[PDB]
């Protein structure tokens, strides 16, 4: 009667460094719709991530767009962390920028 | 536009 | 082309913690332009997108009233699906409502839509006859006697025949410039080795609208659907859409694979290789 988010972590212009962008994080196919998605850079959680108005697909699972302005770097981490119902513990998906 | 409102009670499942 | 509005419908009850949140958003194809939340400061239809703002306060009034009403009234409906099916009042619960209408690339109703699910599993749904009803279960049926002796699917075909096609084509002129835009996507592939035998070949299609679009690898002319990674339709958050599809291929064999791409947008369809 559940279902887990999937997750993609990416970024909106294609990344180059120095260059201010915005890193998404997308999770779908998710019900029901409590879920929390946090941004982390370096591991720590972006604070004041947007996000989109819940809405879902035809098969009924919800989906949910978080972003937030940010200038990647070479050496500086980006993730986003989920959790849901169907979660024993947060998943955290690292952006990879080849991905 | 949404669904507007019936001219009666809108019914609930 | 083609077009379509949705409305969806999200009420979620929440035991303990107040009453079911209901919230509304409204589609365009993909291109959402409106919302209500029963859970906002002060709930109210808002804009969510620059070509709906110029309605006037009228149609914020009446979109607001219609989801406030339809707030109240998810909640019974909630409280009644939990009674149909014998379910504590300890549960959390969700019915959802997609519904709206299909225009073809005449601007003609192709066909409506008004379905609905509780807890992500079909519950009813209107018949593309839009005068009868596909129940799940035998709940769902008690909601079908309901809304059979309220004359509901009447009141559902009026509005998908009538309104719904009259201000989809009205949001459509006035947002031509966006909603009847097709972007094509931008394409590239790269290569990355995962060994010395083989390496990944990932065909990126960026900055599209609408989301539609098929994205694949040939090998030697023929589709690789089970050898392909294909990720979901994902948005960039300027409206556009990105996707991937990606192959692990033997290493020296990379010419042989092409990624054929379709899209709206596209004078036409694009083939790509690698191009080291």
């Amino acid at each position: 009667i559940q279902r887990t988010p999937k997750i993609q972590v990416y970024s909106r212009h294609p990344a180059e460094n120095g260059k201010s962008n915005f890193l998404n994080c997308y999770v779908s196919g998710f019900h029901p719709s409590d879920i929390e998605v946090d941004l982390l850079k370096n591991g720590e959680r972006i604070e004041k991530v947007e996000h989109s108005d819940l809405s879902f697909s035809k098969d009924w699972s919800f989906y949910l767009l978080y972003y937030t302005e940010f200038t990647p770097t070479e050496k500086d981490e980006y993730a986003c962390r989920v959790n849901h119902v169907t979660l024993s513990q947060p998943k955290i998906v690292k952006w990879d920028r080849d991905m | 536009l949404p669904e507007p409102l019936p001219q009666g009670q809108l019914t609930a499942y | 082309g083609s077009h379509s509005m949705r409305y969806f419908y999200t009420a979620m009850s929440r035991p303990g913690r107040g009453e079911p949140r209901f919230i509304a958003v409204g589609y365009v194809d993909d291109t959402q332009f409106v919302r209500f939340d029963s859970d906002a400061a002060s709930p109210r239809t808002e804009p969510r997108a620059p070509w709906i703002e110029q309605e006037g306060p009228e149609y914020w009034d009446r979109n607001t009233q219609i989801f406030k009403t339809n707030t109240q009234t998810y909640r019974e409906s909630l409280r009644n699906l939990r009674g149909y099916y014998n379910q504590s009042e300890a549960g959390s619960h969700i019915i959802q409502r997609m519904y709206g209408c299909d225009l073809g690339p005449d601007g003609r109703l192709l066909r409506g839509h008004d379905q609905s699910a509780y807890d992500g599993k079909d519950y009813i749904a209107l018949n593309e006859d839009l005068s009868s009803w596909t129940a799940a279960d035998t709940a769902a049926q008690i909601t079908q006697r309901k809304w059979e002796a309220a004359a509901v699917a009447e009141q559902r075909r009026a509005y998908l025949e009538g309104l719904c096609v009259e201000w989809l084509r009205r949001y459509l002129e006035n947002g031509k410039e966006t909603l009847q835009r097709a972007d094509p996507p931008k394409t590239h592939v790269t290569h990355h080795p995962v060994s010395d035998h083989e390496a990944t070949l990932r065909c990126w299609a960026l900055g599209f609208y609408p989301a539609e679009i098929t994205l694949t690898w040939q090998r030697d002319g023929e589709d690789q659907t089970q050898d392909t990674e294909l990720v979901e339709t994902r948005p960039a958050g300027d409206r556009t859409f990105q996707k991937w599809a990606a192959v692990v291929v033997p290493s020296g064999e990379e010419q042989r694979y092409t990624c054929h791409v379709q899209h709206e947008g596209l004078p036409k369809p694009l083939t790509l290789r690698w191009e080291p």
